[PDB]
DNA sequence: AGGGCTGATCGTGCAAAAGTCGTGCCAGCCGTCT
DNA sequence: AGACGGCTGGCACGACTTTTGCAATCGCAGCCCT
């Protein structure tokens, strides 16, 4: 398909990252994304998958960290047929999604050491994670990683095997810090404001006060998009009817009065 | 929706049930009870079969809407297991349902089994229905210069321009299915 | 997951009746002939 | 009028009530930032009575000890949201729900076919949902969608001037219930004891303490003198 | 009796003699244990052993060692005859039962459960096993393949590995020449990897390697025997242009800081 | 006087062997240009 | 006029289809054999 870069970073670093992504898109190898909390890494990975030659069939961004147990993540990687009884969902579907597709995960540091070893064994062979009483199926699948934690830090911790870290890390995508980016931050903020003014169907766009924009820039805003969207929603809830430029930030539910 | 006229319906004989319930003879009453049990089982089986067929048809249409609306070219490559996954019944029940069943739609009258088609690898990663591939091949072959008929290798290259991923042997088989003549035979004086 | 036995509560061999029922749904016009044949034998079904 | 349960004379309480009324006219989800006791069920009952569609049925769903089979039963594969009809069922203990359960509930709201409803929504949690998401204890999408508009609630410590009015109303209600002739009155000692009480619970704790003090007194002649919530007391 | 040499690379060092010894030991069906280079090459050794084994000898059953905390592993090893053990309630054959006459490619994962190793000791005791709830034992035959990545005697002295586990296994030890020790086919293996990468990327022509790159490779520690070098070659090819001026620019790995 | 044991009633699948196609691949041949 | 080429058709092999062939265990008790 075609990569979607709506509200792409105006910073030249974002453009260089996009150029590297375009270069690697014809290739078929794992990628590591050094991101931050709400930095936009997974959206960048999805855009790369869109640009990754064909549409690459199914695209799944399941995160092992946001799972009840590591056993559930292993079942998602591969479900042995007849093992245990019952399930919350068809576990083999997650494995089948990578078939004719790529592998995308978020916060891979939380993955169990046994799970990491099983994944490393699968990646080299390509076979299905769970045999289920039969020979595992080698599905043609790519891979992508996105963890804020440093891979060398994990190697020092020893949670990930040396082979796992090496073969897993084929491409590195270092997401620029949200606080560090200023021009890209302003461009993205303007794009988000326009998109909100359109979606919220407000008759007139309030715009943005210079003091309000300066205060927003002064905020650390680690969530390049997540915190940005949260602050946009906080300002939208305090709807000024296109006449109040205060842009009060009510994103923090704990904050009151 | 199932054709109301075509679907058979059975009704329990109320007079017979009343006679059997109040039957003076114990043997006659037992025979009536056995017959009533058998008839109830048969009626329940018929109703369940009709309902299962309706549900299977609805599930099949859910995935074949593209072919239903756009036409034969936009036919998704689907298998029996694909339909079995969307329902709780097994592929055996799918085969039993997809047995001598014809459904009428705005497009026309088509057999239930005609929906299922082979999966063909294609450029862009997707898979295509072999029926749709044959339909496209026939459409291309018909719209050709009569003086110079298209070669099967040439047709294969043309479809590869759309991402055939075929070696023209399957194209040859499809042409045989459509009774396409040879490139030498197809050509004629202008 | 965790090893264990039945600790809370929660199949069938279909006989000739349900077996022929499964053997049904093969056709519709032909199914009517078999249905008439059965209705001839069964005296409590109309 | 719903008898105006928990009449909050505080300007903040009035603003919260106005925001709740505005949310009630809408049939869209909203978040209620309040804790058990602090989030008195009387407020939720008044909100339900203030439903835009009076014909609309409200189920007022809350966390229950339902097994996995019971969890599926609560789902369509008969849906739980089907019990309510055009009403904002005030979900309780949403933090205690399972991650799979939370995802299933979120998919039911403005979503479909998450795994490859004609009713409003309401929820309230005593825990820090942003912290739990930062701790990875809840679905971020569910937290974001549910928190369309967070409606904070005042705790017992927040109500200071209205505390006296609430105590008077509770005393009147107890006198009506306990067949007391009227409110015998308070004393400076009783008021000081009530003020010094940190009141860890807001609504249930106040009513329970009032009931215990009334049982200790049991008379409408002598005005209230003092009360305590200790395990034991003596002269 | 087929060659199936596959991507057997890096034999210019004494690895040729190691391969000769492996070929000599191939006809025997006794226990097979190795010592693979830490980080890379154990899979290549296993593939070479499988090629040494007859293609029709049997399936090449490979299992990554895991602790006994997962009852599924116990069911795979011992078997599952009774209900609630594995698969259906019937006699679902385990992974060991799945391998009948085939190679048992063991992994030296150094799993925490010594109980798992103790159970595996009975797996190869006289060629027999009993399933979970198995009413009768079953005598089975299968080939065994093992490897290592650490000092077995050190763990034996330290008690990390069961003494009986080492005693029963390791009929003979096969040592992998270290990458810091082999150092012979670095040019040849690097050229083969570069050719493969160029073919994969559809590179018009071979770019060539500068002498400085060869000197750096000689100075490189290369923790991985045949995988880290291949990964470095792939990373360099990604950052280089075939038959162009960018060919000089070589990237060791994305993990290293960008230039 | 005590043991054997006799038939009522029950049940929407599946799986296992078989078949069977999708696709590719080889061998020849004739229309033709050389 | 012998070779190029495209067709066509035979051949084969894993991967989708499918069909038929099974018909479990269960509590009553009186009657017949010993
Ligand atoms: N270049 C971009 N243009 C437009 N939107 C973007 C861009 N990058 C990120 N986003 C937005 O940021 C949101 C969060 O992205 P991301 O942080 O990658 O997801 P996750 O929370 O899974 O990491 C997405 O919904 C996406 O719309
Ligand atoms: N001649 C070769 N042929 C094929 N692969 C090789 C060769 N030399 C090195 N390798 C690579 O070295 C790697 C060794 O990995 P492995 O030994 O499994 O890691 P670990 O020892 O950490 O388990 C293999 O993935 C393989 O691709
Ligand atoms: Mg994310
Ligand atoms: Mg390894």
């Amino acid at each position: 398909a075609e990569y979607k870069d709506n509200l792409l970073g105006e910073a030249n670093s974002f453009l260089e990252v996009l150029e590297q992504v375009s270069h690697l898109a014809p290739l078929d190898k794992p990628v590591l994304i050094i991101g931050e909390r709400g930095t936009g890494k997974e959206l960048i990975a999805s855009r790369l998958h869109y640009l990754s030659s064909r549409w690459q069939g199914p695209f799944i961004s399941l995160n092992c960290a946001a799972l009840n147990e590591n056993l559930l993540d292993s079942e998602l990687f591969g479900h042995e047929a007849g093992a245990f009884t019952g399930a919350q969902k068809r576990h083999p579907g997650r494995f089948e999604r990578a078939d004719g597709g790529t592998l995308f995960l978020d916060e891979l540091a939380t993955a169990p050491m046994m799970v990491q070893e099983k994944l490393l064994r699968v990646i080299e062979y390509g076979e299905l994670e769970r045999v289920g009483g039969s020979q595992p199926l080698q599905v043609n699948v790519r891979l992508v990683c996105a963890t804020n934690a440093d891979l060398p830090a994990m190697v020092n911790e020893g949670t990930f095997r040396a082979d796992l870290l090496d073969r897993l890390a084929f491409d590195v995508v270092q997401l620029p810090p949200l606080r560090e980016r200023e021009s890209d931050i302003m461009l993205m903020a303007e794009y988000f404001a326009i998109q909100m003014c359109r979606e919220i169907k407000l008759p007139l766009f309030p715009g943005f006060t210079e003091r309000a924009r300066e205060t927003l820039l002064n905020y650390r805003w680690p969530g390049n998009i997540r915190e940005l969207k949260n602050v946009v929603e906080r300002s939208v809830y305090r709807h000024g009817t296109s006449d109040y430029p205060l842009d009060d930030i009510i994103i923090d539910p704990f904050k009151r009065r | 929706e199932l054709n109301a006229d075509s679907i058979p319906r059975l009704k329990i004989n109320q007079q017979y049930a009343a006679m059997g319930n109040s039957a003076r003879n114990d043997a006659d009453g037992q025979f009536i009870r056995s017959n009533l049990q058998e008839a109830r089982w048969l009626i329940k089986s018929l109703e369940s079969r009709n309902d299962t067929l309706l549900r299977v048809s609805r599930c099949i249409v859910e995935q074949q809407q593209a072919f239903f609306e756009q036409g034969e070219e936009y036919m998704k490559p689907m298998v029996l297991a694909d339909i079995a996954q969307a329902v709780e019944m097994h592929e055996s029940t799918i085969s039993r349902v997809t047995t001598q069943k014809y459904l009428h739609s705005p497009r026309g009258i088509f057999e239930l089994k005609y929906f299922f088609s082979s999966h063909v690898n294609t450029e862009g990663g997707g898979e295509a229905s072999s029926t749709a591939i044959r339909a496209l091949v026939k459409k291309l072959i018909a719209a050709e210069n009569p003086a110079k008929p298209l070669s099967d290798s040439k047709l294969t290259s043309m479809l590869s321009e759309q991402g055939i991923m075929v070696a023209r042997r399957t194209v040859a088989k499809y042409r045989e299915s459509l009774s396409i003549p040879p490139s030498n035979q197809r050509k004629q004086l202008v | 997951m965790k090893q264990g036995l039945q600790l809370r509560l929660s199949l069938a061999m279909t006989p000739q009746l349900q077996q022929a029922i499964r053997l049904l749904q093969l056709s519709t016009l032909e199914l009517q002939q078999e249905l008439q044949q059965a209705l001839e034998s069964n005296p409590l079904l109309e």
